[PDB]
């Protein structure tokens, strides 16, 4: 088994992110770069989260 | 004189043996030759049997 990607999703990711995963395996005498990627859909959370309201209602 | 100027006897050994030389290729079933994986099904007997 291999470790999961456990990293927390960070505020610099909030529009979107892309995960790419790769390894080189060099079986026999020849290397192959092996890779994959997935689109990650992240919430549009603002970093400062400014909110505005009037005091009376 | 006589033939057989050499004796070999069985032993019991606790010592570890690292003789398992790795084969990334295909290990031939009867002969144990390590053929490259590319040589399977090429029409040549690259292993034995
Ligand atoms: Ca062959």
């Amino acid at each position: 088994s291999y470790q999961s990607i456990n990293i927390p999703v960070t505020q610099n990711m909030v529009p979107s992110s892309r995960l790419l995963v790769y390894y080189i395996v060099t079986g026999e005498q020849t290397a192959e770069l092996v890779s994959d990627s997935v689109w990650l859909n992240i919430e549009e959370k603002c970093g400062n989260q400014l909110q505005v309201h009037l005091s009376p209602d | 004189c006589n033939f057989s100027d050499k004796e070999v006897e069985d032993c019991v050994t606790n010592r570890p043996c690292r003789s398992q030389v790795r084969c990334e290729g295909f290990v031939c079933a009867q002969t144990g030759r390590c053929v490259n994986r590319r040589l399977l099904c090429n029409g040549d007997n690259d292993c034995g049997d």
